[PDB]
C-alpha cells in the first residue's frame, strides 16, 4: 500500500480538467528520465510530474495530463517499459488503514 | 510550474464564474422574460375586458 | 523542445478545457433560447387558457 511514502503535496487539486498518474517503475529505463517526464506524452506538464520515491532498483513518478490524454500517458508508460502503480488519491483511505493497522498492533497486546 | 498551475486552475475557475454569472442571468432573465410575457397577456386580456364591458 | 513549446502543448490543454467550459455557457445560451421559449410558451398558454375559459 502505497500510502504514505506518496507524496501528496505534488498532486492537482480539483481535478476536474487535469488528472494525474503513477506507471512508472525501474532504475535501468530511467537514463533520460528528466527530459521523459517532460515529453511522455503530446502535453504532460513537466515539474508536479515529480518523483514520490526512489528505491535502489525502481524510481516511483507521478505525471500530469489532461482528462482525455491519460491513455496515451497508460500506454507510453508500457512503451518505456514500466508498469502500473496507481495511487487514486487514496490519503483519507489510507488514514483509515493507519488507524486500522495500529487497532491491530495494539489488539495484539 | 506552480504559477502556470494556478493560472491554468485559475483559468477554469474565472471560466466557473463566467458560467455563475451566466446562471444567474438565465434565471433572472427567464424571470424578466416571465413577467414580460404576463405584461403582454394582462394588456390583451385586459382590454378584452374593456371592449366586452363597452360591446355588451 | 523549449519551455515555450511545451507550454503551447499545456496552451492547447487549456484551450480544450476552457473549450468545454464555454461549451458550457453556450448550452447555457441555448436554454436561454430554446427552454425560454419553451417554458414561455407553456407559461403563456395556461395563462390565456384561464382566462379564456373564465370569458
Amino acid at each position: 500500500s502505497l500510502a504514505e511514502i506518496v507524496k501528496k503535496d505534488d498532486f492537482v487539486l480539483d481535478s476536474e480538467y487535469l488528472v494525474t498518474l503513477l506507471v512508472v517503475v525501474p532504475k535501468l529505463n530511467h537514463n533520460d528520465w528528466i527530459k521523459q517526464y517532460e515529453t511522455l506524452a503530446e502535453m504532460v506538464v513537466p515539474r508536479s510530474s515529480n518523483v514520490l520515491s526512489e528505491d535502489q532498483d525502481s524510481y516511483l513518478c507521478n505525471v500530469t495530463l489532461f482528462k482525455k490524454a491519460v491513455d496515451d500517458f497508460r500506454h507510453k508508460a508500457r512503451e518505456n517499459k514500466f508498469i502500473v502503480r496507481d495511487f487514486q488519491y487514496n490519503e483519507e483511505e489510507m488514514r483509515a488503514d493507519k488507524e486500522e493497522m495500529n487497532r491491530l498492533s495494539t489488539d495484539k497486546k | 510550474q506552480s504559477q502556470g498551475i494556478q493560472q491554468l486552475l485559475q483559468a477554469e475557475k474565472r471560466a466557473a464564474e463566467k458560467v455563475a454569472d451566466a446562471r444567474k442571468r438565465k434565471a433572472r432573465r427567464l424571470k424578466q422574460a416571465k413577467e414580460e410575457a404576463q405584461m403582454e397577456v394582462e394588456q390583451y386580456r385586459r382590454e378584452r375586458e374593456q371592449e366586452f364591458q363597452s360591446k355588451q | 523542445l523549449s519551455d515555450a513549446d511545451v507550454q503551447k502543448q499545456i496552451k492547447h490543454m487549456m484551450a480544450f478545457i476552457e473549450q468545454e467550459a464555454n461549451e458550457k455557457a453556450e448550452e447555457i445560451d441555448a436554454k436561454a433560447e430554446e427552454e425560454f421559449n419553451i417554458e414561455k410558451g407553456r407559461l403563456v398558454q395556461t395563462q390565456r387558457l384561464k382566462i379564456m375559459e373564465y370569458y
